């Protein structure tokens, strides 16, 4: 038996933002942890004042990996704020902006930020040096796939952004949407262009993507028997299907205790004693949320705020989403379960929760997803109009509140607007990464990736992987948990 | 390039960013961003994409830094903040010492051969720097004279620069630094910096005097809805006219649509953006 061991990490990299990691390792085993998010921003202070529709543009500047989320919950909470009647055509035209962002953020992920926790890269810089003892499992030909399939990736990824800008404008950062829909119409000969580069990105998902991610959890069986944490999970639902705002790809639900339960925004509250903001802004629903800096007061970790929903830390991203709506598994999916694990499996659910919460079931679920993303973007692609207006234009009320409810690439977003004398008055945004990478609550109940990790495996304390592998499972983005 | 060629190492340090600066980089055409990392430059530090973490990481950036003391290239994307004793932005740990992004440019700006600040945050403060903020975010270059620190800085601004505006600055300088060695390399480029420190070859033309919606413009035939590409964009909030980048030509993600084409500009490239570009959606 082995004592105690401190492990710190900052930065850890292969995520977005700025993230230290602090592990208490006991006997091979992580057995406490602490998440902090380091750099700090203040897009809610920076808003205020402003003409609203000024927002869908300065927030998606809170993350150049997901801004086409931010500018959905934005453009949504304006809509709502607004009174604007968004049109059917606009509503699809949006679907297909944002979901060819999902395509390019879990490929991102996957290829470019996580699989070097299993492949080894070409031996020079960013892809060395690493740990001499890497835990990097596979054969001499699996690794070269993986390898081949990182550079092919970055094409893909590219192509998924020239997706996003045909009506988006450009990538990061898009133009395309704003309050009332979105400002291009497509035309036949664009729907042609986003078709075509479509059906590459599905090939690789198909054919390389959805099967590496097994292929390379079966070699890393260990991975789906750790990192379980709270097995708790919200979706706040996205993508809508028709103009009630009553059905979407993506259904609200939250998930705690092994029970499925309704979703209910009234019980979202934001804790900040471990967090560097005062004390008395401490338990605040977002619709009177505040955000008043405190970097520093006595025993604070992170930047980022605590959600806590009915008192329950909870998960968002992929696994939260697939295991609430519990689809249909892909037929790569069910194939490779069943000859390289050995696992008789219809949908998402049938993999059980405690395969479902874990490291490696976490990239088994993005990778799910991007393949049913596929099937809601050739829908999207099918139920589009050429030529049929995409947009309103609303005047700006003088007093109003409005909330945008979507789900990041990450997991669950809100923004909620009030404007007061047409200006904002108060914009709170409650996002995907700061559900997962938050600190304790004033209960000192952990955050759902501080929980996660204890029980993560630590065999060799100068080569502690597994702590930041775990954390990359998430698919973090710290720049999004604080703004 | 070649794989067995010269390749200058780099360090890319975060401070305020959003991540999009690196994102736009990735989207580079051509040279692919494979070819960049492979052939031309060796990113020897970035958070998001490098194999190394935590102090490993930074003590490797040290070591490479004294290695190349005066030769190494760094990026800094996003702005940095000097409130509260530089606690707004940690960028890592080393020795039980937290180290932040002040910390850090204080660190490796006077070793760099040159600081290429990408992104408006990083040129100018950006939206990190804009009314209600509170952490003093700063542009680089500012930080970096406050602080006595002489090594030239070029500002790729953007929110985000285009991935051609980033490859092409790199190239634009090594090409110098071929033909004249380093110092005479950097004097070269400075030549070719506007006022705002921008590279000319991608700053140095008007949006709206090259714009195609110009003679539009002209006639007073304004679009009243962003789904009419047929007006002009000035009455929806166009800044075009007080904007210096070459968007017009090279458009955005290999062509496909730009900003003013499908919405407005925002006037992401300059030094007031966004305060002095807003609302906007009203001119
Ligand atoms: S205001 Fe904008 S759309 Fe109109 S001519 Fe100038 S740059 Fe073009
Ligand atoms: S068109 Fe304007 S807003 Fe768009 S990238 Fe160019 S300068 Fe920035
Ligand atoms: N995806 C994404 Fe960004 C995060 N976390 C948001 O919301
Ligand atoms: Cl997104
Ligand atoms: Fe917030
Ligand atoms: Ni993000
Ligand atoms: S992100």
């Amino acid at each position: 038996a082995t004592g105690r061991t401190t492990i710190a990490i900052d930065p850890v990299t292969r995520i977005e933002g700025h993230l230290k990691a602090e592990v208490v390792v006991e006997n091979g085993k992580v057995v406490d942890a602490r998440l902090s998010g380091g750099m700090y921003r203040g897009f809610e202070t920076i808003l205020r004042g402003r003409d609203p529709r000024d927002a869908s543009q300065i927030v998606q500047r809170i993350c150049g990996v997901c801004p086409t989320a931010h500018s959905t919950a934005s453009v949504l909470a304006l809509d709502e704020a607004f009174g604007a009647k968004v049109p059917n055509n606009g509503r699809i035209t949006r679907n297909l902006i944002f979901g060819a962002n999902y395509l390019q953020s879990h490929i991102l992920h996957f290829y470019h930020l996580s699989a070097q926790d299993f492949v080894q890269g070409p031996d020079t810089a960013p892809f060395v040096p690493r740990f001499p003892k890497s835990d990097l499992r596979l054969s001499k030909e699996l690794n070269k796939a993986g390898v081949d399939q990182y550079i092919e990736a970055l094409e893909v990824r590219r192509i998924c952004h020239e997706m996003v800008a045909l009506f988006g404008g450009r990538m990061p950062h898009v133009q395309g949407q704003v309050v009332g829909g979105a400002t291009e119409i497509p035309t036949k000969e664009k729907l042609v262009e986003y078709a075509a580069r479509f059906k590459k990105v599905r090939d690789f998902v198909e054919q390389k993507y959805v099967p590496v991610v097994y292929t390379i959890g079966s070699k890393y069986k260990d991975m789906f028997k750790v990192g379980q944490g709270f097995k708790a999970a919200l979706c706040v639902g996205a993508f809508p299907l028709d103009n009630s705002g009553k059905k979407h790809l993506f259904m609200p639900g939250v998930y705690a205790k092994g029970k499925d339960m309704p979703f209910d925004p009234s019980k979202i509250k934001e804790y900040v004693k471990y967090s560097w903001f005062a004390e008395e802004t401490t338990g605040l629903n977002y619709k009177e949320g505040k955000t008043i800096p405190a970097p520093d007061k006595a025993g604070a970790y992170s930047f980022v705020k605590a959600p806590r929903y009915d008192g329950l830390s909870l998960e968002v991203g992929p696994l939260a989403r697939m295991w609430v709506n519990n689809p249909e598994l892909s037929p790569v999916g069910k194939k490779l379960l069943k000859d390289l694990f050995g696992i008789s499996a219809k949908k998402f659910r049938d993999l059980g929760e405690e395969a479902a919460f874990s490291l490696m079931g976490r990239h088994v679920a993005r990778a799910e997803e991007t393949y049913y993303m596929l099937g809601a973007i050739e829908g999207w692609l099918k139920e589009i109009k050429a030529g049929e207006d995409t947009v309103v234009m609303p005047a700006v009320p003088a007093s109003a509140e409005g909330t945008g409810f979507t789900e990041a690439p990450r997991g669950s977003l809100l923004h909620y607007v009030k404007v007061k004398d047409s200006k904002i008055d108060n914009y709170q945004i409650v996002s995907a990464s700061l559900w997962n990478c938050n600190p304790r609550d004033d209960m000192g109940q952990r955050g759902a990736v501080e929980e996660a990790l204890i029980g993560i495996p630590v065999d060799d304390i100068q080569n502690p992987v597994n702590v930041a592998r775990l954390i990359r499972a998430f698919d973090p983005x710290l720049s999004c948990a604080v703004h | 390039g070649t794989l067995t060629g010269e390749r200058p190492p780099v360090f890319w340090l975060q401070g305020q960013g959003c991540t999009g600066c690196s994102v736009t980089l990735l989207n580079s055409v051509h040279p692919s961003i494979a070819d960049v990392l492979l052939k031309v430059i060796s990113l020897e530090f970035h958070p998001t994409v490098m194999a190394w973490e935590g102090e490993h990481a930074i003590e490797h950036m040290r070591k490479v830094a004294e290695k190349f003391k005066g030769k190494f290239f760094l990026v800094i994307e996003g702005s940095v903040p000097v409130e509260a004793d530089g606690k707004y932005c940690i960028i890592g740990e080393a020795n039980h010492h937290e180290i932040s992004m002040v910390d850090a440019l204080k660190e490796f700006g006077p070793n760099a051969a040159a600081v290429l600040a990408v992104g408006t945050c990083a040129a100018y403060g950006g939206i990190p720097a804009a009314e209600g903020s509170e952490t003093g975010a700063t542009a680089v270059s500012k930080f970096l004279g406050d602080n006595g620190i002489k090594t030239p800085v070029v500002n790729i601004p953007g929110c985000p620069p285009h991935p051609d505006w980033i490859v092409g600055t790199v190239v634009l300088a090594l090409d110098a630094i071929k033909k004249n060695g380093l110092e005479g390399g950097l004097a070269e480029v400075v030549k070719v910096l506007d006022s705002d420190g921008r590279p000319t070859p991608f700053f140095g033309r008007n949006i709206h005097e090259n714009c195609p919606y110009l003679d539009k413009y002209d006639e007073g035939v304004m679009s009243a809805t962003f789904t009419d590409k047929v007006g002009c964009r000035y009455d929806l909030g166009c800044k075009g006219p007080m904007t210096m980048a070459d968007c017009f030509e090279r458009k955005w993600n290999g062509g496909v649509n730009w900003c003013v084409q499908n919405a407005v500009c925002i006037g992401c490239v300059e030094p007031d953006f966004p305060d002095g570009k807003s609302p906007f959606y009203q001119a």
